[PDB]
């Protein structure tokens, strides 16, 4: 088989990776999940380190000590348009790439004096340099044609400045994918009025945040958009709205469409393209015929119901 | 009486614009008098810019100022245009209300949010380091008094537009200390104001529902660089920077109501600008001086011109020219 | 006119020797003090320093303390840091004067090293930026730097001192030391009795250890005095003859000795009191008994130029009771 | 042969170079000084690629900036009783290696806050560990025997950690030198009492500006101390005690030692020994026997006179 170690994290996590495992052995999918109970932490690294790829839930931070372990430095989430599934934004197809390490997320926070807070943002020419040729290999292997670079250069004119600069230096290397550049909240208006002109987009860790939970608004919100966050060797494979009340519902009610998309793009990196496909196809068929949908696409269905018609729907492509 | 307002019509389109809206306002008997200025920064003993005395000493006496877009200075030592005010006037509340145009459509129809934006520190502090080569600190700066300020002019917002509920949004999960203060002074302020209904939401959580459900929302209040966002955001619901008021309100009683829209160099002297975006901000602008009767008056009949959609402007996907559209606000006006 | 009470904080290892040495003299001296022992070895509560040691020196408002022991955990704090922050000591001052009895190569030597003792380098900010980066805050403020220059030519008109240095390294750090600087100058401006001048702590580095004869009163931000005090007492002996008071808010004022515990010595009589003695005088000073200060320094003072009762550190090989029982002799004059 | 740079400076400098030149062409050196009046001017760094040694006077600002243009990382001061010249403390030889890119020296300040000002101190694994096999390697050279890391890291427990981290070790590295650590204040107050107990110091930016100017006035002051700041290319030669009144009162009463002996010291970089010693043991002789000396050691001769002196003694056949 295929080793793959399974964080299931809180809240629905659990619920979420039981629909995973229904849906894989209904697939008969060639992969045992080595599974990590809570969230002292490093044999998740060592289990990382022989298994090489991860599948998790939700849980500096707790998660982002994590991500320093295993230089999860890269995010990307897929804002792609289910055809059966109709918001405001349909057939739309964009990428987010988000640096994950520097930023506001590592609580360099003090108080200089009675009421007065400093937080530090850190932007260093390393991981401006590791992203921006990460977006742009992401590009190229997977045929994009364009990457725009979001940030706030005319107010930070260092930091968000060096970002800038190093993105538009990685830029020259790729001649055959186009580089565009914009303000960050320039590019929140657009997102609601033409999404449709962007493609690829790399920013920072914060920005990031705010274009990934806006982005998954578009397209179905949280309960349906996938990610995966990259090292040089790891590849974890998450939800791409992650917001704190991402999923917030209770047992048999939450939407496993996300994660099971997600699940099907680790089958990819791990080369099992067909069962990748396979458990893709049925998703987004259940979706579009529209007998089964959760709560939070409009249907009355609960979450078992609605994996289990995923099942029946992917036993059946295996005939 | 009647009052004295400083008019600031910038450069491009601003003059035509600027033009259209006193002709609005004197369609509406409207008790208001122009005394045009022009900010445009001249550089100051030893070359440090500044806003010229008659743009200071006229919005220090007439407090109320309506100002249009302006143009991109090309000096590089120059500061930007929007710092300069911003520190001479001491404006420390952006206020963007957002309203879905009943004539203009968009994805989004049932749309009416306020974003209040602290407009004096976080992150745009003006505090960066060069810590080693390669590696850069920018300094976000939280303080009691500025988030108790911004918090204070919300409810005060929300009091004086009959507005429901007001909404802090905040990253404190991320930001424990800096946001974390911020959401405190927040709260202490929403005890004071029982009368108003009061909660707070996380920033990333607040922009997926913003696209999913804009109704949800009411006036939202928040620290600056969220603000900036937010508020470009919430006006990519209603049809863009061209149909949406902005105002700053500053110390000493003094505010300035803007369009947030550029210049458009290529459209100006033709009779091609769009006014929609500078009169709705005066019409903010009236209502903070309490003329809520004539403001609505204008308000309504420029709505009713979009409505009927007989005149729109080139940008607003129609055929007429800044003549018609002001001319049909000034016909409705009168009934 | 009448008794006060005086938190007394022996300590470890020499301490309860060496204050026990101090309360008789006091005796002798017929001083109106009264002493109340307390114990402020920290202790782990909901790290903090007792309550009864708290209310003793917020009713009482002056302390004497002897020396404390290093702590093991590495967890625990500073004892120094729990004691600041308790009752917010904001000057450290270290009167160093040449002692006749005892030979050093500086002879002449009279200078008070007034030291902010809030912010500074010791702020206790510090973030790790990326991997292998650090970076330390230090902070300087206006109340704080004011506050420090208003003490120093306080303590300079009260101790009849005549002038008063502002010690900084406002070349390097502009802003920082340059905001202390604009403080001492203010008030300054304000004492116009006192000569004030202005020195980079490198120059007075340089001049200290080639002529002390030149300095007097000196006040300086944090780290500076830290550095600066040390120095000025290897002028003179070293810890085991300099005195030492921190200046607190509420009244508060703990003075101390800062050499160590000694703990090879302690149970033998070994120890040598002339520290935490001399501070005691700092105490009375401080308190006004400048009558009752004076004779006891007159006692201690003679009792070294003499070298009759010298202990084992100065020189001889006298008992510490040999040593304070002499004392006690001198000052019923 | 042998081209050096020479940057006069400001204060007495110029009068000091003179007395440099004087001496040099008394003893027939053969070295011709490429002077620059500086005080952009890269001019020294294209001097100094070719030149790669440089004697200079009193110069973020322009010394820390030039600094870093010629990557000066280490600053060596040379503590040594002059047989003559009685102080306090005869008889002591001590090096002092100063970390000079880093700490509180980048003018990193700002306000927090209407008089609440932040000043950030730097300090970095890849600038500690250099200055710490720096140390060690001129021990190794020099036949020392002790290396003392001087810090203030129970306070700074990061940072001055760091620091101390870093020179722990690289201590390792180097099993015949002797490794202690003494806290700044501490040390400071050694210094006075018994000096003797050290050998080699090594510390970062700020204890190395108190400890340089600290350790000078024992064994005679501004005047008499030599200095060097080093790259991994460049050797610069100045003097020990630069702290900002040096020697900067006075026009012909400056005293040439300091300057006089790196310029001996420098002479020695070049492989001139024969000139280096010739130069050095002439001026250690005329303050020796005392006919001549400088107000700074309680003579009343001239910088003229001085340098007169020295000059007629390397010219004297019966040394």
């Amino acid at each position: 088989s295929f080793p793959v170690t399974m964080l299931p994290g809180d809240g629905v996590g659990p619920e979420l990776m039981h629909a995973v495992k229904e849906v894989f052995k209904a697939a008969a999918v060639p992969v045992e999940f080595q599974e990590h109970h809570l969230s002292k932490l490093e044999q998740v690294l060592s289990s990382m380190k022989e298994n090489k790829v991860a599948i998790i839930g939700k849980i500096a931070s707790y998660d982002m000590r994590l991500r320093r372990k295993l230089d999860l430095f890269a995010n990307v989430v897929h804002v792609k348009s289910l055809p059966g599934y109709m918001t405001r934004h349909n057939n739309l197809d964009l990428v987010i790439i988000r640096e994950q390490t520097e930023g506001e997320y590592s609580s360099l926070e003090h108080e200089s004096a009675r009421g007065v807070i400093e937080c530090l943002k850190i932007v260093t020419r390393a991981k401006s340099q590791r992203i921006a040729k990460f977006a742009f290999d992401y590009a190229t292997k997977k045929g994009r044609g364009k990457v725009t670079a979001v940030h706030k250069a005319n107010i930070m004119k260092l930091g968000d400045g060096l970002f800038l600069q190093c993105c538009e230096e990685v830029a020259e290397l790729y001649p055959k994918i186009k580089f565009e550049t914009m303000i960050i909240d320039n590019c929140c208006m657009q997102l609601v009025q033409n999404p449709y002109q962007f493609d690829v987009l790399v920013m920072p860790n914060l920005y990031g945040n705010i274009i990934d939970n806006l982005a998954a608004g578009l397209v179905g919100g949280a309960g349906v958009v996938p990610g995966e966050s990259y090292s040089a060797e790891y590849a974890v494979f998450e939800t791409g709205a992650r917001h704190p009340f991402a999923q917030a519902v209770g047992r048999n009610i939450a939407n496993p469409t996300a994660m099971l998309l997600s699940a099907s793009n680790m089958l990819r990196h791990l080369n099992l393209e067909y069962h990748s496909s396979m458990i893709a196809d049925a998703v987004k068929k259940v979706i579009k015929v529209g007998k089964v949908r959760t709560s939070d696409m409009g249907g009355y269905a609960t979450c078992h119901d609605f994996t289990e018609e995923i099942c029946r729907r992917v036993k059946d492509l295996d005939e | 009486g009647v009052q004295t307002v400083t008019l600031i019509p910038g450069d491009g389109i601003g003059p035509e614009i600027s033009a259209a809206v006193m002709k609005i306002f004197d369609a509406a008997k409207a008790p208001i008098q122009w005394e045009e200025r022009n900010v445009t920064a001249i550089q100051g003993p030893g070359g440090k810019w500044m806003i010229p005395s008659e743009a200071k000493e006229s919005m220090d006496k007439n407090k109320m100022g309506l100002k249009g877009p302006l143009k991109t200075p090309i000096a590089a030592g120059h500061p930007s245009m929007n710092l300069l005010l911003r520190k001479t006037f001491d404006l420390y509340a952006n206020v963007r209300p957002c309203v879905s145009i009943e004539g203009y459509k968009t994805p989004y129809t049932d749309v009416n949010i306020v974003t209040i934006r602290e407009n004096t520190e976080g992150e745009y502090s003006g505090i960066e380091h060069v810590i080693v080569d390669g590696v850069v600190a920018s300094i976000k700066l939280i303080t009691e008094g500025a988030s108790k300020r911004i918090a204070e002019f919300a409810f005060e917002y929300a009091r004086n537009n009959h507005r429901s509920n007001v909404t802090a949004v905040h990253k404190a999960n991320i930001m424990r200390m800096s946001d974390g203060l911020f959401l405190q002074k927040c709260r202490e302020v929403a005890e004071s104001c029982k009368d108003i209904k009061f909660n707070e939401m996380y920033l990333d959580t607040v922009c997926l529902n913003m696209v999913q459900d804009p109704s949800q929302f009411d006036v939202l209040v928040m620290p600056n660089l969220y603000g900036d966002i937010l508020s470009d955001l919430c006006a990519g619901l209603i049809g863009g920077l061209g149909v949406t008021p902005s105002g700053n309100i500053g110390a000493n009683g003094v505010a300035i109501f803007e369009s947030v829209h550029g210049t458009a160099p290529d459209i100006a002297g033709k009779d091609m600008a769009n006014p929609t975006a500078l009169l709705l901000s005066a019409v903010m602008m009236l209502r903070h001086m309490g003329l809520f009767d004539h403001a609505a008056r204008i308000e309504a009949a420029c709505f009713a011109t979009i409505k009927d959609g007989k005149s729109l402007t080139k940008d607003l996907g129609g055929n007429a020219k800044c003549s018609d559209f002001t001319e049909e606000i000034c016909r409705r006006v009168k009934d």
